[PDB]
RNA sequence: GUCUACGGCCAUACCACCCUGAACGCGCCCGAUCUCGUCUGAUCUCGGAAGCUAAGCAGGGUCGGGCCUGGUUAGUACUUGGAUGGGAGACCGCCUGGGAAUACCGGGUGCUGUAGGCUU
RNA sequence: ACAGUGCCAGGUGGGGAGUUUGACUGGGGCGGUACACCUGUCAAACGGUAACGCAGGUGUCCUAAGGCGAGCUCAGGGAGGACAGAAACCUCCCGUGGAGCAGAAGGGCAAAAGCUCGCUUGAUCUUGAUUUUCAGUACGAAUACAGACCGUGAAAGCGGGGCCUCACGAUCCUUCUGACCUUUUGGGUUUUAAGCAGGAGGUGUCAGAAAAGUUACCACAGGGAUAACUGGCUUGUGGCGGCCAAGCGUUCAUAGCGACGUCGCUUUUUGAUCCUUCGAUGUCGGCUCUUCCUAUCAUUGUGAAGCAGAAUUCACCAAGCGUUG
RNA sequence: ACAAAGCAUCGCGAAGGCCCGCGGCGGGUGUUGACGCGAUGUGAUUUCUGCCCAGUGCUCUGAAUGUCAAAGUGAAGAAAUUCAAUGAAGCGCGGGUAAACGGCGGGAGUAACUAUGACUCUCUUAAGGUAGCCAAAUGCCUCGUCAUCUAAUUAGUGACGCG
RNA sequence: GCGAAAGACUAAUCGAACCAUCUAGUAGCUGGUUCCCUCCGAAGUUUCCCUCAGGAUAGCUGGCGCUCUCGCACACGCAGUUUUAUCCGGUAAAGCGAAUGAUUAGAGGUCUUGGGGCCGAAACGAUCUCAACCUAUUCUCAAACUUUAAAUGGGUAAGAAGCCCGGCUCGCUGGCGUGAGCCGGGCGUGGAAUGGAGUGCCUAGUGGGCCACUUUUGGUAAGCAGAACUGGCGCUGCGGGAUG
RNA sequence: GUUUCCGUAGUGUAGUGGUUAUCACGUUCGCCUAACACGCGAAAGGUCCCCGGUUCGAAACCGGGCGGAAACACCA
């Protein structure tokens, strides 16, 4: 059996990464979080004070109260099946905005923008994404040489 | 370990923090009348044996420690209790330990 | 003394590297991994003749012993006790486990079986990989033949099989051997005793200036 | 009489034979959590929402009326 | 072009040595009356403005070490799936996809934020 | 006036009575504690994972070894400097941490969390919320807040024990503390007792029985979930056999041998294991009797010899028939 | 194996020893009296019966300043009560007892072959196994060593004894 | 009770008689458990237990429903998917001329110094030597080492509970503003593929498991002991593998 | 193989809590003696088994090893 300490095999997760340890920078405690934002937990060894525990290391959850220097947030964490959404107090240190949010709301502020405009026109864009489609059918010119002949090499023994 | 005759802490009553005089608690001496043992006397009275369970098994060498502090000015003097955690050791006042010295 | 080396013949449990985790190890059997004149200079000594693992498996530290004695022996020979370097590229570095023979007196009447079943160090092992080298050796270009006779002798002290096989560099170096003397003079390579040193046009103008003066 | 000491053998198939679900959420979840001094202000916020409402109710028939305006005088 | 004050990202900024710094500043620097601190006005605190870029700092320089990035190593090592594939076995090959790391070669060497100067 | 009987009290009492005599456990017993916890690993790059799997630690210690605040800089090395040497003391230079941080390790730490000083009690009083084991119950431990009283610092802040991960304990009972608290019963006053709210006295089998043996005189319920025979799988060990060849053999590797190594076979050794049998397969030898194997001791036929003869070893076809008192 | 004669301890002068019974001023030994009764141990005869009272027992006109209850007495209180002084037997202390249970050791040097060691040094304890006896029904190593008995003996007998 | 003692004997019975009753004593343990058809269909795992042949609680199962959806030319929702973004990771591999830990060789070094020497009275004098260090090198390693660093894999996100305006409220927060809360208006398919979804009650059986690919821990090895991941067998026949 | 116990002067043995090292004998030198004994005075002698750690400091406190010893290995 294993123990059930709450910083067993963390010996190389919230070991800061290299050539970094120190000051932590400033940065990192000035930006701002609100209710409603999204939040990437990742821990650090650090600051002591306010750890996340082990098994929210790497995942997000949304912002749902604010203290002084900590964030309540509410994450989802599976047990045996039922996963049980969660909401554990984080200091600041052991936190980042998670970007995951961000690539829309860049898609949505640029559709209701291409909507608002070609609405006067009355021509239908395309708003929806759409995964890759077939290489669409082109020409290949080779201008004055044929192709390079390849031929599989003879083998021989290198050591 | 070592603790101080006297300190300021908490004064329940008084609502503000005030001078303590710090001693180590020990029990009473058992009633006789409190009802357990009223009770206790007369089922382990008869012809009967032993009805309640005795301990023959005992595991740790040390118990906690507990403070009773009480309020030094007066009209207040309102005892509480404090307890630290366990020590096979333990004193009042005692020597405040002489940083940088010479061990003879 | 110990158990054929069928037992401990394949790379079945991590290495168990001699550390403070395990201790009381048996000191390594085979000792001196070079022979021969490692006095040499690398100008006077171009076969780089090799002897290479076929198969994943472990070699014996006692294995390496004779494997080396019986190649200095068809060495100093037709070569003579100058005429060659021998190499063992494989320090017997992983610790060997053993059940504590199951040790009982007379019929017997209690062994545990199984409890505490973990050995104790019985001795030093290789580990070897396809197309890794154990044993390379170095004459005159003069004596190639008697580089792969004394070689192929050695194979009957290994189990499982490796090919003898003749390397294109020059000596125990890494460098091509058709290129060496090219690179020796114009001085991007520069002797170092067995070994050679290769000077690239990297560091300080002055570290040139002792070249090329 | 030694046995078996663990297993996770066919739990997976059991917990999604009922298929693992993530927690319905609803729109207004519970604000119990928070810190006190918000509640204790937003309940004060709350709770005096009224005193003000002729203010909302008649700025309310001004944007009405200038939006009436606004929707009549692109007609 | 550049500095000073407060900075952000924290080596493309470090380190070692080499060369050059107009004017503003930064500094070295000159004192111990008061404030303050020492075994010592050495540091710290304070009153200064006689000197000098000697150094810090700035700016460059080095077939410089380091770091930062590319190339190669290499479709190599490894690997998701697959077969009534091979092999006594160790292991190995192929199909379907993903795909590293050194040595070895190149290139770069601090970007800027606010507020104030100086080059009027 | 005691003997003695009647009744209470202390002692003595396997003469007698009742009962108990843990669990895990490569069968059990004896050995350990994997029985509550904590590190590194195993663990297959989220988490989680097993064995009497490893390598280790805990039942502590601290009046500061805590809380702030300053102030510095550590291990190690070099060069110096009366006695002074590999080591005392002083001084300069280098010094990314190679020291230190009560303890195991692991993380974390530099005008710090390290060391040195001054001031101290945030190790205090009080509701809830959440994390950790998890049933998503406790206990322990922890994380953010809020309300008081403070400590400290110019101040921003920091601080409700110990830089982070372990150092601990229910019901019942007992004791202590708190409120001009409530009940103490037909009213009233005092004791006394019972409540309410917090601490302590402890269960180490650590979610918490008050507990020594023996049975070869033994009993019952069961168990092939659990041994002692056989049989299987395995083959370390035991036996038998190859390959390489350094050497022995006066000379000569291989007539006969053969080190250092290495590949196998075998189930006439012992082990491992626990698949079969516990509504029982009679569990050592010897006697008798049959049959089979060849890893050939003799005899038929042969090849080898360091075979002259004799004698003798080595090997081949060979189990026909022998192998005793 | 038991018994046994014999040897030996042990209690007891009768309101006694041992013992039965639920109870009586009840019964057994007892129609008894120490040459008797009860309680054990060994086991004829012969020859002997060695050390140890530290341990556990038993026991002793033995000190009970150790403790120690019921009552009893003393004191405070309004009373439940609370607190004092005191103190029986046994426990603690001190004698005796092994034909009570039982116990009875380990090291070095040293003699003129070698070896062995009379002899001499420490250490320990409550004494440290004496007279005898032994590979015995008691010896692991063990088919101990020598002899004898056999053609041949893990058997037998006899000696040897750090057992 | 009785025993010249073996636990002997006490009416075929003795380590404690026979008879009736208390008595249908208790059993976490063996054995059995009675008609058909139809539909659904498991577990051998979790934590606690004087727990390890048993229970308790988790799951997994069934039954009963309900709330709605709309194939009634006019659907939201979910998912053992995959894309597109985006974080998380310390294993395989690699490296050790990068730290830590091992380690071979030479060249280079009176580095230091030594311990022996040989030539020296002695001499960093000469020449060696071996030790330890270190300056460029080189051979080989690490589960309890790491600069690097995959594959598979774990989070979120891909809109109406969403955006965009207008305005009120505050005992919090502040030079003003923040922030949150409210009221009022203004605007629709936001990657692929699939499928009706949501929710509440009771609840049996189970809590000995076993095998195979790959990964992997003891062991020499096992039809051995112990894990991961999926799949099976148990619960299940059929064609094939002669048999299983 | 598992569980204990030790190691200290030439020898057998004391000893402490972490600041010190004993006793006796042996031995060396004197003195008595005609000469040995005996007796009297003085003397010298150990990394406290080898190790690494903790600590201001270890012979003594931990961990490993080496050597000498003791105690268990039962039911079939
Ligand atoms: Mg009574
Ligand atoms: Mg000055
Ligand atoms: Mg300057
Ligand atoms: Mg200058
Ligand atoms: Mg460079
Ligand atoms: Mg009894
Ligand atoms: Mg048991
Ligand atoms: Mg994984
Ligand atoms: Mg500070
Ligand atoms: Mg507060
Ligand atoms: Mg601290
Ligand atoms: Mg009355
Ligand atoms: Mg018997
Ligand atoms: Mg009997
Ligand atoms: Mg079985
Ligand atoms: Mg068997
Ligand atoms: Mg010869
Ligand atoms: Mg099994
Ligand atoms: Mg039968
Ligand atoms: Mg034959
Ligand atoms: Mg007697
Ligand atoms: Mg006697
Ligand atoms: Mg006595
Ligand atoms: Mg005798
Ligand atoms: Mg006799
Ligand atoms: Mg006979
Ligand atoms: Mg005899
Ligand atoms: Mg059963
Ligand atoms: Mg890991
Ligand atoms: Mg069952
Ligand atoms: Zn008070």
């Amino acid at each position: 059996t294993n123990t059930k300490g709450k910083r067993r095999g963390t010996r190389y997760m919230f070991s800061r990464p290299f050539r970094k340890h120190g000051v932590v920078p400033l940065a990192t405690y000035m930006r701002i979080y609100k209710k409603g934002d999204i939040v990437d937990i990742k821990g650090m060894g650090t600051v002591q004070k306010g750890m996340p525990h082990k098994c929210y290391h790497g995942k997000t959850g949304r912002v749902y109260n604010v203290t002084q220097h900590a964030v309540g947030i509410v994450v989802n964490k599976q047990v045996k099946g039922k996963i049980l959404a969660k909401r554990i107090n984080v200091r600041i240190e052991h936190i980042k905005h998670s970007k995951s949010r961000d690539s829309f709301l860049k898609r949505v502020k640029e559709n209701d923008q291409k909507k608002k405009e070609a609405k006067e026109k009355g021509t239908w864009v395309q708003l929806k994404r759409q995964p890759a489609p077939p290489r669409e059918a082109h020409f290949v010119r080779t201008n004055g040489k044929e192709p390079e002949l390849l031929e599989p090499i003879p083998y021989e023994f290198m050591a | 370990v070592n603790v101080p005759k006297t300190r300021r802490t908490f004064c329940k009553k008084c609502g503000k923090h005030q001078p303590h005089k710090v001693t180590q608690y020990k029990k009473g001496k058992d009633s006789l009348y409190a009802q357990g043992k009223r009770r206790y006397d007369r089922k382990q009275s008869g012809y009967g044996g032993q009805t309640k369970p005795i301990f023959r098994k005992k595991a740790k060498t040390t118990k906690k420690i507990v403070l009773r502090l009480e309020c030094v000015e007066p009209n207040c003097r309102s005892k509480r209790m404090l307890a630290i955690k366990r020590c096979k050791h333990f004193e009042l006042g005692g020597d405040k330990k002489r940083k940088g010295q010479v061990i003879q | 003394g110990r158990r054929p080396a069928r037992c401990y013949r394949y790379c079945k449990n991590k290495p168990y590297p001699k550390s403070r985790f395990c201790r009381g190890v048996p000191d390594a059997k085979i000792r001196i991994f070079d022979l021969g004149r490692k006095k040499a200079k690398v100008d006077e000594f171009p076969l780089g003749g090799h002897m290479v693992s076929d198969e994943y498996e472990q070699l014996s530290s006692e294995a390496l012993e004779a494997a080396r004695i019986c190649a200095n022996k068809y060495m100093v020979k037709s070569c003579g006790r100058d005429g060659f370097h021998m190499r063992v590229r494989l320090h017997p570095f992983h610790v060997i486990r053993i059940n504590k023979m199951l040790s009982c007196a007379g019929a017997d009447r209690l062994q545990t079986g199984m409890r505490g079943a973990f050995g104790k160090p019985q001795g030093t092992v290789a580990r070897v990989h396809i197309g890794q080298v154990i044993m390379s050796i170095r004459t005159k270009l003069q004596n190639e033949e008697h580089v792969i006779e004394a070689l192929r002798r050695a194979k009957f002290k290994f189990p499982g099989r490796q090919k003898i096989h003749i390397s294109k560099k020059w000596g125990f170096t890494k460098f091509n051997a058709d290129e060496f003397e090219n690179m020796v003079a114009k001085k991007c390579l520069i002797p170092d005793g067995c070994g050679v040193k290769y000077v690239p046009n990297h560091g300080p103008l002055d570290k040139w200036r002792v070249l090329h003066s | 009489a030694k046995s078996k000491n663990h297993t996770t053998h066919n739990q997976s198939r059991k917990w999604h034979r009922n298929g693992i679900k993530k927690p319905r959420s609803q729109r207004y979840e519970s604000l119990k959590g928070v810190d006190p001094k918000f509640l204790r202000n937003m309940r004060f916020a709350k709770k005096h929402n009224k005193k003000g409402l002729k203010k909302m109710q008649a700025n309310n028939a001004k944007a009405m009326s200038a939006r009436a305006e606004a929707i009549k005088a692109l007609v």
